[PDB]
């Protein structure tokens, strides 16, 4: 499975013709849905695949930066400010950015610089991951190896597919997450954790449907 | 080699070499030495090209002169945007009184007692019902733009982005091929220039609620403390 | 009247002739020629959108139907607690609960977690079964089936099932047209649609959209 034409399919056992036919199993996590055929032009598959790993890899990093202050919050270490939503807002205290809040650690004071620091490394290594550099010339634009794979995973090419599928699914579920973050952020305004812990207080109550009353206009 | 007059280009008659850093190949680029395989289809023969087809919308050759023509048509409506925008700031703070000179809430001009004064004179404009005025500016939208896709009076046959002839070309710029190919790229940099710049004026309407001009003013009295930082805490989840 | 062909009634009239794809001929149903964004240059992406377009437009027919036949019905006669259409979900959360005649001795809904499980089970399977497959037909034309869908079988002529295909995309655009205008209209007025239409009715110089213009300008 996960490849060919007999791989797993994003309807499963009823998924043998709504899958297009230019989705042929290749590429990694090609479970056949293109429902708007939006990736019918090879040149948009390819470039819509970069998207989906780019986002992919973005949003488990955003995944993993955005509940882990929640879990040592769990832990014990009260933090600047340990919800995401409000994690902004600690360059803007007094005490500034404390990493661990640890006020010898990072203490940041301008969130200017911090952009400007940011936007003149993130600029370079952005620029860096089209057209090779110091860590590779070259390569794939998805998968360029020999400089970020120090334990270097990719070596059996079968199991190096088996990666690849294992990455995009949960990259996919990844991306599911921090939209999941997103649209119930402002629904319910604490964290996310925060919410797993209303879900788990009691789970008939605190659900999305508390709360799906608060967008109505009423004049 | 070449003498110092012709590297500040002082002698415009032999420069040949003005359209071969925004047309062909050895070109500037989106991330300039940082963007190598530029997009195959996008060979720099029309104005505006970079190489940025990033999210690969404009693959087949339709669906790009399509997104050309929509990059256009935005780019001139944001760039008579941003100079409609500030312009009633700039005449307010001239002092010519005009009530409400910010573009956000210049609309609701029409909904006042007096109507809608032009520059701030009931000898102008001194429009009342908004009803009648979107009621001539659909008709009269509706002839212009539908004279626009396949010609009308002011040309029939002309080109649908570049028509150019007695009407729209009357001071004559774009005689010249070279000065024609030149003015493209010129106004499709000044038309994204516009585009961004228009996009600012709404994300700064929503988010402050204050004049453009007024948002300069506040940011050249305090740079530091009135960016656009300390109004990233207006749009928090409680 | 044509609907088909290369003289077929266009989105602009008689601005229509330079505007119009040489992708898009007399083919399909409802082709007014408008594609200036440019989106449907190659026959499978058109195939899929076309798709789209049948999908979203019987849905929005039956969604502008469930709309208003509730306000509609609820100035006859026959009262509810919440008669308008966007606050219709509140009423699982009621004391007394949704019913769909609104009398108390029909369904008795108080619970949102079964009516929401028991359609997405059963629309996997509707979906899927609309998809491809299917104990109703598997390989037939995949937006218009027909079969065990047409008791009355209304597409017996090709003639007639064409014209009948233009009156289905004509009015579903309408449909879908006036579903958006029924989400935008809800959300700057807070009233029911229904209820601004008799607004407007009561004084169409000064109680139409231009009275709520000034509603979303931002504070600060
Ligand atoms: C056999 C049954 C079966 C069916 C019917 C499906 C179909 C589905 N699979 Mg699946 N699969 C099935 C089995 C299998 N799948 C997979 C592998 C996958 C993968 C990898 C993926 C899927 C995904 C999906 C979903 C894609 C369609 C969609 O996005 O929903 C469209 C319909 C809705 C969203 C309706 C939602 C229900 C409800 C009405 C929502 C409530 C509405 C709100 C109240 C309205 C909002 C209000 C306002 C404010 C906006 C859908 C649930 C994809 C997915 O997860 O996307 C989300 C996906 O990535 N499947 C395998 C392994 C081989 C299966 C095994 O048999
Ligand atoms: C692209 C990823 C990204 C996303 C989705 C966000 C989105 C957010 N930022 Mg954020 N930021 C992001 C990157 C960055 N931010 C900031 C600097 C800030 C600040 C100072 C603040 C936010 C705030 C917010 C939150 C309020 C918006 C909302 O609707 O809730 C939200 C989590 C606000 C917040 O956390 O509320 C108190 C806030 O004050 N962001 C920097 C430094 C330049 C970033 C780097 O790219
Ligand atoms: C070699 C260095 C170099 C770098 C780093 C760039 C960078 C860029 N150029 Mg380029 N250029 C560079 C060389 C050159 N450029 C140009 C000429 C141009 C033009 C004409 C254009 C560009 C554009 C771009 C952008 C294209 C990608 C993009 O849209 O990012 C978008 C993403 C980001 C910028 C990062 C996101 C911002 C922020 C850091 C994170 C988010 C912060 C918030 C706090 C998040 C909170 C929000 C929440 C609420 C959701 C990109 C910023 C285009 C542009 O301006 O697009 C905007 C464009 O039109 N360049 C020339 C002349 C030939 C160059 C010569 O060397
Ligand atoms: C010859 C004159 C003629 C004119 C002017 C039009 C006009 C139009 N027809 Mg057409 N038609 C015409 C002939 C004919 N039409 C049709 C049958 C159809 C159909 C079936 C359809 C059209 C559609 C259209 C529209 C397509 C272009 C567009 O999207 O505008 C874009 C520009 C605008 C819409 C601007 C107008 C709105 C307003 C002035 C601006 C609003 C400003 C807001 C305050 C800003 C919003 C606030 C912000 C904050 C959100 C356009 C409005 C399509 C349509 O209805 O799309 C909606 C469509 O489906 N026509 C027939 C029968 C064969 C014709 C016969 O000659
Ligand atoms: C068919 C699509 C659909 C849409 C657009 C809505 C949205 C709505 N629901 Mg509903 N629902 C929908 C189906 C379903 N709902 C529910 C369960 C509930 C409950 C329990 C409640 C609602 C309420 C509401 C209304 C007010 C909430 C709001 O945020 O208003 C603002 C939003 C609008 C007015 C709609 C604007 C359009 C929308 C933003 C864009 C549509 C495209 C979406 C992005 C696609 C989402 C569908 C996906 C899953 C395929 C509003 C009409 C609440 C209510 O009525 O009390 C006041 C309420 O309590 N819904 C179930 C189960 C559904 C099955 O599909
Ligand atoms: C036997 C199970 C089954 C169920 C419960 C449904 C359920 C539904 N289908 Mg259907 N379908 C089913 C089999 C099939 N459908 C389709 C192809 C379609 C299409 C093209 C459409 C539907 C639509 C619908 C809806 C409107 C009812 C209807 O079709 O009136 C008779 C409803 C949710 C419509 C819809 O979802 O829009 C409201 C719609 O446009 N179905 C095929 C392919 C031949 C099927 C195979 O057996
Ligand atoms: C500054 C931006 C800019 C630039 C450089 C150009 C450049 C060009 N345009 Mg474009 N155009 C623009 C903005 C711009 N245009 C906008 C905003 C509109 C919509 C109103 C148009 C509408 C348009 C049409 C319909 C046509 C052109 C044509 C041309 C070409 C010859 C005319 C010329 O050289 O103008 C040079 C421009 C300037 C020197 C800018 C002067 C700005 C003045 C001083 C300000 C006046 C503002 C005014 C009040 C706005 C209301 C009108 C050339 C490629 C013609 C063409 O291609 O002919 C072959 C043609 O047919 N353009
Ligand atoms: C075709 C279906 C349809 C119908 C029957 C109506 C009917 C109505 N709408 Mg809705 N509306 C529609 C589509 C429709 N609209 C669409 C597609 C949008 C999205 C742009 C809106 C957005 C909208 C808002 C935001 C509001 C209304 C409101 C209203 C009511 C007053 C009319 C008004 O203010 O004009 C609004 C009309 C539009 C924005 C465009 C509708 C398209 C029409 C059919 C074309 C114009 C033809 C017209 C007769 C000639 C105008 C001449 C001149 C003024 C230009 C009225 C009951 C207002 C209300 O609730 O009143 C109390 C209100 O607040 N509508
Ligand atoms: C390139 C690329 C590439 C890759 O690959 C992909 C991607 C990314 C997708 C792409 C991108 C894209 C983009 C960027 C877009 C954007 C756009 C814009 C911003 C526009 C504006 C736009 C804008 C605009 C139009 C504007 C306009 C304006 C106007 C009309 C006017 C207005 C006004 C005025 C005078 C003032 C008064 O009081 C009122 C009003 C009326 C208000
Ligand atoms: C053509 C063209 C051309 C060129 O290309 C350009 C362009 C522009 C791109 C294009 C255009 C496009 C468009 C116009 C689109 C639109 C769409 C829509 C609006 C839809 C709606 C749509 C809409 C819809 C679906 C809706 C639906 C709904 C539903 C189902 C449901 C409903 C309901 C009911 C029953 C009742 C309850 O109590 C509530 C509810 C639940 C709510």
């Amino acid at each position: 499975e996960f490849y060919g034409p007999n791989r797993a399919k994003w309807l499963g056992p009823y998924s043998e013709n709504a899958t297009p036919a230019y989705l042929t199993g290749e590429f990694p996590g090609d479970y056949g849905w293109d429902t708007a055929g939006l990736s019918a032009d090879p040149e948009t598959f390819k470039r819509y695949r970069e998207l989906e790993l780019i986002h992919a890899r973005w949003a488990m990093l955003g995944a993993l930066g955005c509940i882990t202050p929640e879990l040592l919050a769990k832990s014990g270490t009260q933090f600047g400010e340990a919800v995401w939503f409000k994690a902004g807002a600690q360059i803007f205290s007094e005490g500034g950015l404390d990493y661990l809040g640890n006020p010898s650690l990072v203490h940041a004071q301008n969130i200017v610089a911090t952009l400007a620091v940011q936007v003149i490394l993130m600029g370079l290594v952005e620029g860096y991951r089209v057209n090779g550099g110091p860590a590779g010339e070259g390569l794939d634009p998805l998968y360029p190896g020999e400089s970020f794979d120090p334990l270097g995973l990719a070596d059996d090419p079968d199991t190096f597919a088996e990666l690849k599928v294992k990455e995009i699914k949960n990259g996919r579920l990844a991306m599911f997450s921090m939209f999941g973050f997103f649209v119930q952020a402002i629904v319910t305004g604490k964290g996310p954790i925060q919410n797993l812990d209303d879900h788990l207080s009691n789970p008939t109550v605190n659900n999305a449907f508390a709360f799906a009353t608060k967008f109505t206009p009423s004049a | 080699k070449k003498t110092i007059r012709e590297k500040a280009g002082w002698w415009s008659n032999g420069g040949n070499e003005k359209l071969s850093a925004f047309y062909g190949p050895d070109r500037g680029l989106w991330l300039g030495p940082l963007s190598g395989t530029t997009p195959a289809y996008l060979t720099g023969e029309f104005p505006g090209d970079y190489g940025w087809d990033s999210a690969g919308l404009s693959a087949d050759p339709e669906t790009f002169k399509r997104y050309r023509e929509l990059e256009l048509i935005h780019a001139r409506w944001a760039m008579l945007g941003a100079l409609g925008c500030i312009t009633p700031e700039l005449l307010a703070k001239n002092g010519t009184p005009i009530v409400e000179p910010v573009w956000f809430k210049a609309g609701a001009q029409i909904f006042a007692e007096g109507g809608l004064d032009y520059l701030g004179n009931p000898g102008l404009v001194h429009a009342q019902s908004i009803l009648a005025t979107l009621a001539v500016q659909v008709i009269l939208m509706g002839a212009i733009e539908g004279y626009r896709v396949n010609g009308g009076p002011a040309g029939e046959g002309l080109d649908k982005l570049h028509p150019g002839g007695q009407f729209f070309d009357p001071l004559g710029l774009a005689e010249d091929p070279d000065a024609f190919a030149e003015l493209k790229v010129k106004e499709i940099k000044n038309g994204r220039l516009a585009m961004f710049s228009m996009f600012g004026f709404f994300v700064q309407a929503i988010v402050t609620g204050k004049g453009p001009l007024a948002n300069l003013d506040e940011h050249l009295a305090s740079p530091f403390t009135s960016n656009a930082f300390t109004y990233a805490q207006k749009f928090t989840p409680q | 009247i044509e609907w088909y062909g290369p003289d077929r009634p266009k989105f602009l009239g008689p601005f229509s002739e330079g505007d119009t794809p040489a992708y898009l001929t007399g083919e399909f149903p409802g082709d007014y020629g408008w594609d200036t964004a440019g989106l449907s240059a190659d026959p499978e992406t058109f195939k899929r959108y076309r798709e789209l377009e049948l999908i979203h437009a019987r849905w929005a027919m039956l969604g502008a139907l469930g709309c208003i036949t509730p306000e509609l019905l609820a100035k006859n006669g026959i009262p509810f607690g919440e008669a308008v259409w966007f606050k219709a979900g509140a009423q699982i959360f009621a004391e007394g609960g949704l019913n769909y005649l609104g009398n108390e001795n029909l369904i008795h809904a108080q619970s949102i977690i079964a009516t929401l499980a028991f359609q997405v089970v059963v629309m996997g399977l509707a979906e899927a079964y609309r998809a491809n497959g299917g104990p109703l037909g598997e390989g037939l034309d995949p937006l218009h089936p027909g079969g065990a869908f047409d008791p009355l079988g209304l597409a017996d002529d090709p003639d007639t099932f064409a014209e009948l295909k233009v009156k289905e995309i004509k009015n579903g655009r309408l449909a879908m047209f006036s579903m958006f205008g029924f989400f935008v209209q809800a959300i700057v007025t807070g009233k029911g649609p229904i209820q601004n239409l008799d607004d407007h009715l009561a004084n169409p110089t000064a109680v139409n959209a231009f009275a709520y213009a000034t509603k979303f300008t931002p504070s600060a």
